[PDB]
């Protein structure tokens, strides 16, 4: 979504339509600044997201000794050494799918084999 | 900043409805022109002296000020790091003079948007209606109510200058 | 360490999944009403509404937060300075002495004495105040986002034993209490009933 | 427990007893078996206090 | 606007930008170094508070300042009744031709006179004091002057 | 449990003050937005400041607590998903004592700090009482080879359940039970003893891993009402 | 030290014998905020102290990157005598520093 802020007060600016040019601006509501959308999105509903499959990825993860390790190769650089873990998101209704971090270069794959 | 500028301490209620500076010296200008038994026992809580102290010299915040009231930014006391800073200050010189911080403030502009009052506030948020207009504060700037005090100064300061 | 009292707080997330506006609202202690949350933030000094959503989310990007978020802000849109927010906070409260001047102070001590008392008491911290808020506020929306799961209550990590020390230890407290209040009333009473 | 690896799905990790009673419960296993053993004392407390009411 | 605002005025001057925020930090690579470590390790090693300090005397002779006890207390303390009951001191009754003159120069020099007043001024007893006050002056109770006495309008209307 | 012990709690401020020197920068200066990888610094639940390398600040803490600088009874836990640094001084947490695990690369596989050395003058003194100097648990403590953990911290851990078979890298008896290796190379503490999870009426039992577990707890309540000699007096 | 407001009447010119303006004189005067540690801080903070003495150097390489101070041989070989000055920020906005004391009261 991109949420924009007010360049003079910091404020949240809102959508404005102006029919003299048939065009979407951005305006706030309480110091009178206006900036043109780079972009004609304004909401999203993610009913069905995946936003918070690998959360908490930092460069670190392969200190912590609960992670379980593993041996499968990381098409990125061709290592063996990696934690996994499941996803993050709590619904009950997520895929059982894991989610693989390499201690070597620090990429994210995944042993998804339906949609990837 | 507009010079000459202030910064006093002062009492920040209503600091909508203030005099500015301009306008103050403007009305001297024309006010010149125009004279041309207790209970006998009760107890006192021991509080610490520093924090009384501190309590009394920090109930009227910093509050700076220019000339037209253009400007207006109030003061809050910072105690998270208020005695460990050290300053150096530069000589032109090249050397370096060490003088210990006493205290430090964070000063947030005021009324630069034209601010609703308490009232006015809390009406709205009452069901006056199911949500406050998007524009609101666009709609009653026209209609004349609700201005700031750089406004309200410089209107009068013209109002003196077309005489 | 040095009053033994306790003061809860409150973050509640009004609405349900299916509602079209969610607000998150706080309690206070001796307030007697459900504040908005931007209203504590404006009331704390920080009246931008893109501070305050900095205080709440730490990632930029995290667009799911910010839109759950935009409709608290929506909510307390009249109040734009601290001074107004604090008489908000004020009117509220359950005084009635007082009478619209003492107002605003009287929700500015409450904000500092018995708003998250586990933090500081003094004055001067208010910036500890709005990031801890933040914080608990940044929890509720990430449980409610399903990012993560209600805390369990079993989780013996979060217990506490007392044992006969700290008993003992809160009864002597209550006693001395007692105590020093018997004391002071006989000193009343010698100094005006002109006994030795 | 903090005895396995996070994210663990095998039978030994979520409360299967491979053992008998003749060769005896691993500590895991051990304090699993409890946990079941609990749930049925607290269900025959609860359930004999509950019937006993709709009894009379 | 407001008219008055109740400002404190204050000599200030802006002697300053900051252009720098620095911290200080010891050099690992100096050879006083780890001294720093040590005091810093000495700081979650202290222990300022003492304990609590237990009396090895005979029991008997620690308890024998309390309760009912054959030694007095010394103390002047809060004393206020020795205070104000050492002073006493009795006055017989002056003759009436003598007092009489002299509570009309009195209530010529203030046209109210409380009871309190009345008699330390005179320093006589309130019971004879009082006949001659009810013969010369009144006492309204029921009036703003409430409980005090006054000359009756007889003598005052002259 | 047997092992089982509640913290009597001690004062926080020399830690807030030791986190102050080493790199935790103030909470009044924080902008989340110009470091979006700081650990938040908790301790006692107040959020002190945040830090920049948590490894760091974690490692020195924990070596300090072993040493004998920081009173045993501390906990820390460092969230390293969630990016906080929590301390707790507060009293009425229960811990319990466990074996620390280090790499020493002399033989190329993690083992327990606690050697035979160790076990040799531990038993010495507990049987010259019956004069070498003085060895006992507060020894063992601080010299950090085993360590108080509480429920909190022990969501951070990895625990081996014996030093026999889980910490060495890697016919069977059909008579003995089958026994899970886990075979996981990163452990950090071990069990004293499995058996000190039982309390005192359950360690009585002769053994309770070849009983059903309500059984067991039959023999906890009835050990209670049995005649013996309550005292010698 | 408590005075009226707006002071409409006139007060200021009689009450107090001073500018009661703030002075943007000494503005633009570069000045250096810096964080010490316990020990350094403890003994620089100290208002029994501060003579005029020289309390080291400060060195700064010529392309810059990297600083040091230099303390003197006073602090009796019990504490560092080098520090790394560590820049947090290089470019610091919207941070003055003000003085405070008060007016002559007379005329
Ligand atoms: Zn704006
Ligand atoms: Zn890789």
């Amino acid at each position: 979504t991109t949420f924009r802020f007010c360049r003079d007060c910091n404020n949240m600016l809102y959508p404005r339509e102006d029919k003299e040019n048939n065009r979407l601006l951005f305006e706030c509501r309480t110091c009178s600044y206006v900036e043109e959308a780079g972009s004609p999105l304004v909401y999203r509903h993610e009913l069905i997201t995946n936003i918070g499959e690998t959360a908490g990825v930092v460069q670190d993860i392969g200190s912590d000794p609960t992670l379980p390790r593993s041996d499968r190769e990381c098409p990125k650089c061709h290592s063996r050494e990696n934690v996994f873990f499941q996803s993050q998101q709590r619904r009950k209704d997520t895929s059982m799918v894991l989610f693989f971090v390499c201690l070597s270069c620090s990429h994210i794959f995944t042993s998804d084999q339906k949609n990837k | 900043f507009h010079l000459p500028v202030r910064l006093h301490r002062k009492d920040t209620r209503n600091l909508q409805f203030q005099l500015t500076r301009a306008e103050i010296v403007q009305r001297q200008k024309e006010i010149s022109e125009y004279k041309k038994l207790r209970r006998k026992t009760r107890q006192l809580k021991v509080l610490d002296e520093n924090a009384k102290k501190l309590r009394f010299e920090e109930f009227y915040p910093w509050v700076m000020e220019d000339f037209d009231g253009y400007n207006t930014w109030v003061g809050s006391y910072e105690a998270g790091n208020s005695d460990s800073y050290v300053l150096l200050s530069v000589e032109d010189d090249g050397s370096f003079t060490m003088i210990p911080a006493d205290k430090v403030y964070k000063f947030t502009a005021r009324n630069k948007y034209a601010t609703l009052t308490i009232d006015e506030a809390e009406k709205r948020m009452d069901k006056k209606s199911g949500e406050v207009p998007r524009w609101l504060m666009k709609h009653l700037d026209n209609i004349g109510t609700t201005t700031t005090r750089y406004d309200r100064t410089r209107r009068k300061l013209k109002a003196v200058a077309d005489q | 360490k040095g009053s033994r009292f306790i003061s809860t707080l409150q973050v509640k997330l009004y609405g349900r999944e299916g509602s079209s506006a969610r607000t998150i609202k706080a309690t206070l202690p001796y307030i007697k009403q459900d504040i908005p949350i931007v209203i504590i933030f404006r009331a704390l000094g920080i009246i931008p509404d893109g501070e305050i959503l900095e205080h709440i989310c730490y990632d930029v990007n995290d667009w799911q937060m910010l839109e759950m978020l935009k409709p608290c802000v929506e909510d307390g849109f009249v109040i734009q300075d601290r001074e107004t927010a604090l008489d908000f906070i004020g009117r509220r409260g359950t005084a009635l002495g007082i009478k619209k001047e003492k107002r605003i102070q009287y929700a500015k001590d409450i904000l500092q004495k018995e708003f998250l008392p586990h933090i500081t008491q003094l004055e001067g911290f208010e910036s500890r105040k709005a990031f801890f808020l933040g914080y608990m506020i940044n929890r509720l929306l990430l449980c409610a986002l399903d990012r993560k799961d209600q805390d369990d209550r079993d989780h013996f990590g979060k217990k506490r034993l007392d044992l006969a020390g700290p008993l003992l230890a809160q009864l002597f407290k209550t006693l001395f209490k007692k105590l020093t209040k018997d004391i002071f009333r006989y000193m009343q009473r010698t100094v005006e009933e002109a006994h030795d | 427990l903090p005895h396995f690896s996070k994210d663990d799905y095998s039978p030994e990790s979520k409360g299967f007893v491979e053992n008998s009673y003749l060769r005896g419960l691993t500590p895991q296993e051990f304090f699993f078996h409890a946990m079941g053993g609990r749930e049925g004392l607290i269900d025959t407390a609860v359930k004999t206090a509950e019937t006993g009411y709709i009894q009379r | 606007y407001i008219p008055y605002v109740k400002t404190i005025p204050k000599k200030t001057a802006i002697v300053g930008t900051v252009c720098h925020e620095c911290q200080v930090m010891p050099s690992m690579n100096d050879p006083n170094y780890h001294k720093i470590v040590e005091q810093r390790r000495n700081i979650v090693k202290l222990n300022n508070k003492e304990r609590i300090t237990t009396l090895d005397e005979t029991v008997g002779v620690t308890m024998s300042h309390t309760g009912m006890s054959m030694r007095s207390d010394n103390s002047n303390f809060l004393k206020v009744g020795r205070e104000k009951a050492k002073s006493n001191i009795k006055s017989i009754r002056m003759p009436k031709k003598e007092i009489l003159d002299y509570l009309f120069k009195l209530f010529d020099e203030y046209d109210y006179w409380s009871l309190k007043g009345l008699k330390e001024r005179t320093r006589q007893p309130e019971a004879h004091l009082k006949e001659c006050l009810d013969k010369v002056a009144t006492l309204v109770k029921k009036g703003p002057y409430a409980f005090k006495y006054t000359l009756r309008p007889e003598y005052k209307k002259l | 449990s047997l092992m089982s012990c509640i913290s009597v709690g001690t004062d926080p401020m020399p830690i807030i003050t030791f986190l102050s020197e080493w790199g935790m920068e103030p909470l009044e200066d924080y902008v989340p937005h110009q470091s979006p990888d700081a650990t938040r610094v908790f301790v006692n639940g107040v959020w002190h400041g945040v830090h920049r390398n948590p490894a760091r600040l974690m490692e020195t803490l924990r070596t300090l607590r072993r040493k004998g600088d920081i009173n045993p009874e501390v906990s820390m836990i460092r969230d390293i998903r969630e990016k906080e640094l929590k301390i707790f001084t507060d009293a009425g947490r229960v811990y319990r004592p466990l074996f620390i695990v280090e790499d020493d690369e002399s033989l190329g596989h993690k083992e327990l700090k606690v050697r035979k050395g160790h076990i040799a003058k531990l038993m010495a003194t507990e049987y010259q009482d019956i004069d070498v100097e003085e060895y006992t648990w507060s020894s063992l403590l601080n010299e950090g080879l085993v360590e108080y953990i509480d429920a909190e911290e022990e969501e951070s851990i990895l625990i081996a359940m014996q030093p026999e078979d889980l910490e060495p890298a890697e016919d069977v008896d059909p008579a003995k039970r089958i026994r899970v290796s886990h075979h996981a190379t990163t452990f950090t503490h071990c069990e004293i003893h499995p058996s000190m999870i039982l309390g005192v009426a359950a360690s009585i039992i002769p053994f309770p891993d070849h009983n059903q577990s309500p059984r067991n707890t039959y023999q906890s309540a009835m050990g209670k009402q049995a005649m013996g000699v309550f005292l010698t007096n | 030290e408590v005075f009226d407001g707006n002071d409409i009447e006139n007060n200021e010119t009689k009450v107090y014998e001073e500018s009661l303006d703030l002075d943007l004189e000494r503005s633009n005067r570069q000045v250096w905020l810096v964080r010490l540690p316990m020990f350094l801080a403890e003994k620089w903070r100290d208002r029994n102290n501060l003579h005029g003495q020289e309390l080291g150097k400060i060195r700064i390489n010529k392309d810059g990157s990297k600083i040091t101070l230099l303390l003197n041989e006073n602090d009796n070989d019990s504490i560092p005598h080098e520090y790394d000055l560590e820049l947090t920020k290089k470019v610091v906005e919207n941070e003055y520093v003000f003085t405070e004391q008060n007016l002559k009261k007379y005329q």
